[PDB]
């Protein structure tokens, strides 16, 4: 379980105890036992093998964070050096940004599987938080061409400013 | 070898690219100015040379 509950939220299982009225046998519970007996624990044991190989042999990786750079809008124009560091930290944040969006929409079809019936009701932070991640999405990424820039980006960015400022005129 | 060297290498060479780009604008423009008016080393089309212009007295005084 690399995977957090505070990137991938899941509420607490609530399965309720059995009531066997009936008097048969439950083939589901025999099934589960023997289930269990005959697969779960060999594979147990196997894992439990190969994680005490890699206990014995582990190694470490890590996650190369990068640090800011001068992004394009604080040097000249032509100048390729500052222009190829702003375009690859945007590149950067652009994939970062994409894979945001995947988490919403992982957590958003997790939370519609869930709660089944009452998707309608009880996903409303899940369907929130999906449409302002959307919105922003399509403030910043949306009707840029297929070659996509940071110039692209501002020119979009201060073309809405510029709407917006001229809305807040009157 | 890394992401560092590929970043570097690709810095150096658009370097070199925009030097040469700039160099050959004004490579252009020196010359545009040049054969406007030629004032530098080139387009210097030539002109009857003074060595062989004779300045001894002549038969006729008025030369």
């Amino acid at each position: 379980d690399s995977w957090d509950k505070d990137v991938y939220p899941e509420p607490p299982s609530r399965t309720p105890a059995p009531s066997p009225q009936t008097s048969l046998p439950n083939p589901i519970t025999y099934l589960t036992k023997a289930y269990d007996l005959v697969v779960d624990w060999p594979v147990t044991l196997v894992r439990e093998f190969i994680e005490r190989q890699h206990a014995k042999n582990r190694t470490y990786y890590y996650h190369r964070q990068y640090r800011r750079v001068p992004d394009i809008t604080e040097c000249k124009e032509g100048d390729v050096l500052c222009i190829y560091e702003a375009e690859m930290q945007w590149r950067r944040d652009f994939k970062v940004d994409q894979e945001i969006m995947n988490i919403i929409q992982e957590r958003l079809k997790a939370c519609q599987q869930r709660e089944g019936e009452n998707y309608q009701q009880n996903c409303a932070k899940e369907l929130e938080q999906f449409t302002k991640v959307t919105k922003a999405y399509q403030d910043r990424y949306l009707d840029l061409g297929a070659y996509y820039s940071a110039r692209k980006c501002l020119a979009k960015q201060k073309q809405r400013m510029l709407e917006e400022r001229k809305a807040a005129r009157q | 070898d890394g992401p560092e060297k590929n970043y570097e290498k690709t810095l150096a060479i658009l370097q070199i690219e925009s030097e040469k780009a700039e160099l050959r604008l004004k490579e252009q423009e020196v010359r545009r100015l040049m054969r406007a008016r030629g004032d530098g080393p080139w387009y210097q089309f030539p002109t009857p040379e003074k060595e062989f212009i004779d300045h001894s007295p002549k038969a006729t005084p008025d030369n």
